[PDB]
RNA sequence: CGCCCGUCGCUAGUACCGAUGAAUGGCGUCAUUUAGAGGAACUAA
RNA sequence: GGAGUAUGGUCGCAAGGCUGAAACUUAAAGGAA
């Protein structure tokens, strides 16, 4: 088994094993782990 | 080096985009905002007794390169004499009226303020604004006492009383009651489906608009503890208006103790609302009572039906105020036992005084009356042309449905025309006379001596008269219209059977293939330059009507045209955001200038020169060198699209008028411009501090056991706690725990090793005491292990090379709980590794053939 | 029309109930906490909510007695969720103590037939195994490397 | 071993401001839509 | 004659440039990027 992307569209999964929901993610959280995913996608 | 410009006056603007504060007398006066600046208002004078102004005129050295922000809310505290300005950046800032000077300035918010209320004692204000946030300044020590950020859209109202509780309403839909002692939401609710425009709170009453015809009427029981019963909605009523309604405020009459109510609409109506009285409610209970008994309905029915029109028993529709024009703002000013007040400041600048005579059941007038307005010193609709007459002594606004003469010294209005939709407007020679253009095609010439039309020929165009223009004697006027058609016009002076009247007569017509949108005729009236629609300017001798150029590259129409004194150089700007300098001799282009974001509506050159001002609808007026085609200075004073640009004869003053309703005076001044620690000694410096701490509080609560077994002597003083423990409010187990996290594991190994000995043992004194805390032990347990693994080895030979019984116990200690705690977690693997094994097996064994 | 009402009555549901969960979570009250976060499905507020209970557990239970007994409660589907969560919570290896005392709670409180029939449960059981067993490895591997601190007690006892 | 951070720009969506206005409907008037734009915001990516 | 080279002769065709965009360093769009 191997930690993925999260089937739900909500959910965001990392590799880390921690899971986390866009309902529950602040809005500077939600820019943060957006500027995150840009710089992996980089 | 070129003369500075700048602004030194702004008129025609009463009451533009923020809402409005009555200051009683001493009908009271009225607080209005005019863009960047404050008006105060007599309403029963209708004179300006005060202007309240940020600091610079705009266009100084020292002014700021973007536009002002505008009022957007205004509060006043009476008895301290103070007024909060929130204005469109986000700045808060509170004037003393008497001294007129900024005391507190606040830049809390990154948007514009939406809502300010000063608290009762007048120390705090609340602030809430279009980034979501409600933020709290304490006046006192001009700071923000605390921030308030659950809300996922613009404040759009809220409420507080006391320093325990507030409420507050989004446009996100959403209701809050904000406990202020924790600076966290209580409850939260979803007032309306689209949006929450409006929250008022009375007693136990709140009442919300939102997007729909709908109101919502709640309850509000803050000292109930169960959750989700601060706020309860009772029921709903329906106000007329589909329009959503912005502002919602209550009022009660001091001697008769009821209250009325009112429901501002993005419509031209605010609808005034009475509550019923307690005992009236009463009585209407035991009416609906008696006629639910008559229609036989069950009592479980006629509960339901009374909490249907429970809504409708406490309210009344009283009345509803109608004005002609949409409005921005309005007060409860007054109330009596006799009548309703309530002012209001609309949409196209006007301020309206409404008053509402009653008898305590239904208003005595079928409508509310407009006892006095303001509406003398402005315009109602935005001014299409301006002209400064030729003394530079009076200015004439042509604009949709007036033409006002403002004296520029004076700063107000001499006097007011009657007229149709104006495109443009002239001064006859001498400043006697005033010529006006229609959109109907219709030409007006209006006298300023017999304040009255002299003549009007109402079919001088089948379409509308964009340009006009005189020649320099006057006696001769161009008339360039949309019918594709340029007129001559003759002015000629007729006894009248016998005081001379001056006739316009048309002589000659030149039709063009296209429309015509501006005219020009050069100063020494030799050449007649004619915009059209083809994207060209033609240019003709105005003798013998002969074609001499057609000036082409613009991509857009060309909007405005000027030509200089010595008639050498021609200037085109139009839509396409260029401005392009040609000369005459011969029609060659000397300059094409990009010169703003959106389209220059007007160009005019200074008189006696080749310097000329631009005028656009980025809201900038651009000061530009025509001899090494250059922008000297840039102009920033307006908010919206600027429509009409005039010079005077002299050139001291250039006259703007735009969309925001403000006429500006940008005049000449005297001024000129010209064109650290490692990785390991965190961790000796922690272990210091925590270990010495440790060993005071361990040797302090040794001297009182000792002490309170002697029964005997003085009682031993606590030592006082570390600055930076207590500052941080941690422990100094999970204070060394933190340096230990933030050491990196790559240069672990270095630092325990780079310790000494004393460390060592100081580290062992520290293992000890976070085994006696079982939390944080299992939280680090195999960064503990590792740890101190790494420094027993690193160590071992002096640690065994110690003698002491001391050591040997913490050891023993630390052993015991190591084992303890890693046989557990070791205990918890191993059950749940033999369990997942068994169901594995259980569902293989159950499901293998 | 009702159905558009039966929507906004959901969407007003879940306001409040995000609400309460945040009321929860701020005054404690960890059984309430992790059944709205078990509902809502919010792993870091069900995650922080587990860690911190066993928080407390430190100081037979394998957390708050009434966190038990719900777990005990739950049903089929919201076990399906949490072993999930454990799963991948397994995979990490810091975050592997709250997964091994949540499923050592489960298997504890709940029925091992029930638990075999639950469809799709074998695989997550299949995912959850090795990395329980490298986990034990490491635990075992620390204890055997903890008996430094008995030779250093021999050699000073020796001593003196 | 177990989430490097911040600003701005870009894109989508929703509601607002007021001009061109236009079209339509009801009685020039009034109401409802819609378009060319611009202006200033909040969320989402 | 077959097949093929060379040609500082004659004649014709060329080849070149981001486009709008020149007398204008000039707009919206694109073209590339």
């Amino acid at each position: 088994y191997n930690v993925g992307k999260a089937e739900k569209d909500g959910e965001i999964r990392l590799k880390n094993g921690v899971a986390m929901s866009k309902e529950e993610l602040t809005r500077e959280d939600k820019n943060r782990l957006r500027r995150a995913l840009k710089r992996k996608r980089s | 080096s070129y003369q500075r410009f700048e602004q030194a006056a702004a008129f025609g603007v009463i009451a533009s985009n923020a809402n409005c504060v009555w200051i009683p007398a001493s009908p009271g006066q009225l607080i209005t905002s005019a863009l960047e600046d404050v008006n105060i208002w007599d309403i029963k004078t209708g004179d300006l007794v005060s202007k309240l102004s940020d600091g610079l005129p705009p266009g100084a050295s020292d002014a700021r390169g973007a536009k002002p922000a505008e009022c957007t809310y205004l509060e006043a505290h009476k008895d301290t004499d103070l007024l909060a300005v929130g204005y469109a950046d986000g700045v808060i800032k509170v004037w003393d009226l008497m001294s007129k000077t900024v005391l507190l300035n606040f830049n809390g918010h990154k948007a514009a303020i939406t809502l300010l209320q000063f608290d009762g004692t007048g120390t705090r204000l609340i602030s809430g604004s279009k980034d979501s946030n409600i933020i709290v300044w304490d006046l006192v020590g001009e700071v923000g006492l605390y921030k308030l950020r659950s809300h996922k859209d613009s404040i759009t109202g809220f409420w507080c009383q006391g320093e325990d509780w507030l409420i507050s309403t989004s446009k996100d839909g959403m209701i809050k009651l904000w406990d202020l002692k924790t600076h966290q939401c209580i409850e939260t609710h979803i007032a309306h489906t689209g949006e929450c425009w409006g929250l008022a709170v009375k007693d136990d009453l709140l009442i919300t608009t939102g997007t729909d015809s709908q109101v919502k009427i709640w309850k509000l029981d803050i000292e109930n503890d169960k959750m989700g019963g601060k706020l309860t909605e009772m029921g709903i009523f329906e106000k007329q208006s589909k329009q959503r309604g912005l502002k919602i405020e209550f009022i009660t009459n001091s001697s008769d103790k009821t209250s009325f109510f009112y429901i501002q609409n993005a419509d031209k109506t605010i609808e005034t609302f009475r509550i019923r009285k307690e005992e009236e409610i009463a009585r209407g209970l035991k009416k609906r009572e008696k006629r639910l008994k008559e229609k036989g309905l069950t009592e479980e029915e006629i509960a339901k039906s009374i909490k249907e029109s429970y809504s409708s028993f406490i309210l009344h529709p009283f009345q509803t105020i109608r004005s002609l024009y949409k409005i921005k703002s309005a007060s409860w000013t007054t109330v009596s036992s006799s009548k309703l007040e309530l002012v209001l400041t609309t949409s196209s600048n006007t301020i309206e005084y409404y008053s509402i005579p009653y008898e305590k059941r239904d208003p005595t007038s079928p409508a509310p009356l407009k006892t006095h307005t303001i509406e003398l010193q402005g315009q109602r609709t935005d001014v299409r042309s301006i002209d400064i007459s030729d003394d530079n002594k009076l200015l004439a606004t042509a604009s949709n449905g007036s033409l006002k003469i403002w004296n520029i010294k004076t700063h107000k209005c001499i006097r007011t025309f009657e007229c149709g939709y104006a495109l443009t407007c002239k001064f006859l020679p001498g400043g006697l006379l005033v010529i006006l253009g229609t959109r109907n095609g219709e030409l007006q010439l209006f006298d300023l001596a017999s304040s009255s039309l002299l003549d009007t020929i109402e079919d001088a165009h089948d379409a509308a008269i964009w340009s006009l223009d005189l020649t320099s004697d006057g006696k001769r006027l161009v008339t360039g219209s949309a019918d594709k058609t340029v007129k001559f016009w003759d002015f000629k002076v007729e006894n009248s059977l016998f005081l001379p009247v001056l006739k316009l007569h048309h002589d000659t017509t030149l039709e063009l293939t296209d429309d015509i949108l501006c005219v020009r005729v050069s100063p020494d009236d030799r050449y007649l330059a004619i915009s059209l629609l083809d994207n060209t300017v033609k240019v003709f001798f105005l003798d013998s009507m002969k074609f001499y150029l057609s000036l082409y590259g613009h991509k857009l129409p060309v909007l405005s045209i000027d030509i200089s004194f010595d008639s050498k150089m021609i200037i085109t700007s139009s839509a396409d955001k260029n401005i392009k300098i040609w000369g005459l001799d011969f029609g060659d282009c000397h300059k094409s200038l990009f010169a703003h974001q959106d389209s220059i509506m007007n160009v005019k050159f200074l008189p006696q020169s080749h310097n000329f001002f631009s005028c656009s609808k980025d809201a900038v007026v651009k000061y530009w060198d025509g001899e090494k085609f250059e922008c000297i200075q840039k102009l920033y004073a307006h908010q919206s699209e600027v429509w009409a640009l005039a010079v005077a004869t002299d050139g001291g003053f250039v006259v703007s008028s735009s969309h925001d309703h403000s006429i500006r005076i940008w005049e000449e001044t005297e001024d000129q411009v010209f064109l650290s620690l490692k990785a390991g000694e965190r961790l000796m410096e922690a272990l210091d501090l925590g270990i010495a701490e440790i060993e005071g509080l361990e040797a302090y609560n040794r001297d009182m056991k000792l002490w309170q077994r002697k029964k005997l002597g003085e009682a031993p003083i606590k030592p006082q706690g570390n600055a930076v423990l207590i500052a941080v409010n941690k422990t100094p187990e999970q204070y060394i725990m933190d340096t230990l996290l933030r050491i990196r594991m790559s240069q672990l190994e270095d630092a325990l090793m780079v310790m000494p000995f004393s460390y060592v043992l100081k580290f062992l004194k520290f293992i000890d005491t976070v085994m006696q805390n079982k939390t944080l032990l299992h939280s680090h347990l195999p960064l503990i292990c590792k740890n101190l693994f790494f420094i027993i080895k690193f160590n071992h030979k002096e640690l065994v090379s110690q003698k002491n019984e001391e050591l040997k116990l913490q050891i023993n200690r630390v052993k015991t709980e190591l084992r303890s705690a890693l046989k557990s977690t070791e205990d918890d693997l191993g059950f749940n590794v033999q369990g997942l094994k068994f169901v594995k097996q259980q569902w293989n064994l159950r499901h293998n053939y | 029309e009702q159905e558009i009402e039966e929507e906004q009555e959901k969407a007003k549901l879940q306001v409040e109930q995000e609400q309460s969960l945040q009321n929860y979570m701020s005054k404690g009250d960890w059984t309430n906490a992790f059944l709205l976060a078990m509902t809502l499905d919010h792993p870091m507020r069900l995650f922080n909510v587990l860690k911190r209970a066993l928080g407390e557990s430190r100081s037979e239970v394998i957390f708050n007695e009434e966190l038990d007994q719900a777990i005990s409660i739950l049903n089929d589907e919201q076990l399906i969720l949490l072993m999930k969560r454990c799963r991948d919570w397994n995979t990490n290896a810091k975050t592997h103590t709250i997964a091994q005392r949540t499923i050592r709670c489960i298997l504890m409180h709940h029925n091992i037939a029930k638990l075999s029939e639950i469809p799709g449960m074998v695989k997550i059981v299949d995912a959850i195994i090795p990395y329980t067993q490298r986990h034990f490895t490491r635990v075992d591997n620390l204890v055997e490397q903890s008996y430094i601190l008995d030779y250093a007690l021999v050699e000073m006892d020796k001593l003196f």
